């Protein structure tokens, strides 16, 4: 699934 | 006079519009972080507030529509569609955790620097953030019982140990706000149902005991019947090996007439000074003594509803964050606490039992 | 289940 | 009952 949040 | 009562952050003066400054999309699990989740024509974001450096603000945003930080450290877990929990070290950009629980989670909280409480409509669970096991899910605890249904879940307490819990739940009955605490010791797999609005586990050095000490759990209530409020302190777990022990204590938290709708909303302890501060919703606050239950102090330090605390400057303190989003700080003034009982309580052996456990001056 | 905490 | 509550 996609990260929830991108760093 | 004998405590220290400041604001640490206005959250509208960094810009958080008031739709988000309350317990939906507030958390705040230490007084390190402040997390608000906020939405804009569909799209989540967080606004990270860092107490720690200067009310420095992190804004990014991100899929999920919860989130919250690490008491500590700069590790943020976000939730999105109920079930799905990502956890993620802001540094080093690592994912510690990524996993899909079976039922929605309606309540989370840290429970300790080790482990993440979750409570969902049926079930009680726990997980490991950092034992490096990445997509292992949260291990149920216990089920949730009867005590706690049809209550918005609230708090999610445990103690160092992580083998006593409490998971508390108000719902409102007969137009007043009651509370129902779901107590459960992991060691005997036994839950017990109490009435309480607010719960944490503390610790208490007892003369006898050396630097040894013994645990006790305090925990406050209002009878949604009667009115009448109730601080109740008692002990948990008693090595054998230590000859003193805590005799259970019960005070009264007084409530004025015209406060109807009132209840506690928080209890925070310094084990070092052993206080017990106690915060209402409507920004009453209650300090007590930890070993005699003794009332020592009330105030109001808002006319603004309280929705959520944390532990204030090494957990010598309460926090708390009103609906305008004012961060509010109490703790006990370590120069003026002594002569305060000593002269305004008149109580020779409390300023005593006071000065001695904190090291305090003024006896 | 109401939001009674923000009342 | 687990404590005397």
């Amino acid at each position: 699934i996609p990260d929830l949040i991108d760093l | 006079l004998p405590i220290e009562f400041t604001e640490l952050v206005d959250l509208m003066s960094l810009g958080i519009s008031p739709q988000f400054l309350d317990f939906r999309s507030t958390t705040f699990e230490s007084d390190h972080f402040v997390t608000v989740r906020e939405t804009k024509d569909g799209t989540n974001s967080v606004a990270i507030v860092d107490l720690a450096k200067g009310n420095e603000v992190t804004r990014k945003n991100m899929g999920g529509d919860s989130a919250i930080m690490h008491p500590s450290q700069m590790v943020i877990s976000v939730r999105a569609n109920g079930t799905i929990v990502q956890i993620f070290n802001l540094e080093t950009k690592s994912k510690l955790k990524s996993f899909t629980l079976d039922e929605p989670v309606i309540f989370w909280r840290w429970l300790s620097e080790t482990t993440l409480g979750f409570v969902t409509a049926r079930s009680i669970l726990t997980s490991n953030v950092f034992d490096g096991n990445v997509n292992a899910k949260p291990q149920l605890l216990t089920l949730r019982h009867a005590n706690l249904n049809n209550t918005q879940i609230i708090n999610f307490v445990a103690n160092k140990n992580l083998d006593w819990f409490a998971v508390v739940g108000i719902l409102q009955e007969n137009g007043r706000i009651a509370g129902r605490i779901q107590l459960f010791s992991k060691q005997r797999n036994i839950s017990q149902a109490i009435d309480g609005h607010v719960a944490i586990f503390t610790n208490i050095l007892l003369e006898g005991n050396g630097s040894t000490p013994v645990q006790v759990f305090v925990t406050g209530n209002r009878n949604a019947t009667t009115g009448a409020g109730e601080l109740r302190i008692i002990e948990i777990d008693h090595d054998a090996s230590l000859p003193s022990q805590y005799q259970k204590e019960t005070t009264d938290i007084f409530f004025p007439p015209d406060a109807t709708n009132d209840f506690p909303i928080a209890v925070q302890v310094s084990e070092k000074y052993g206080i017990i501060y106690l915060l209402t919703k409507y920004g009453f606050i209650h300090l007590y003594e930890l070993e005699t239950g003794t009332n020592l102090f009330v105030n109001r330090i808002t006319a603004e509803s309280v929705f959520t605390a944390a532990p204030y400057n090494h957990e010598n303190g309460i926090a708390c964050i009103n609906k305008k989003g004012q961060v509010l700080a109490v703790e006990i003034s370590t120069s003026q606490i002594v002569p305060y009982i000593l002269n305004k309580l008149s109580n020779v052996a409390l300023a005593l039992i006071v000065a001695t456990r904190g090291g305090l001056p003024g006896a």
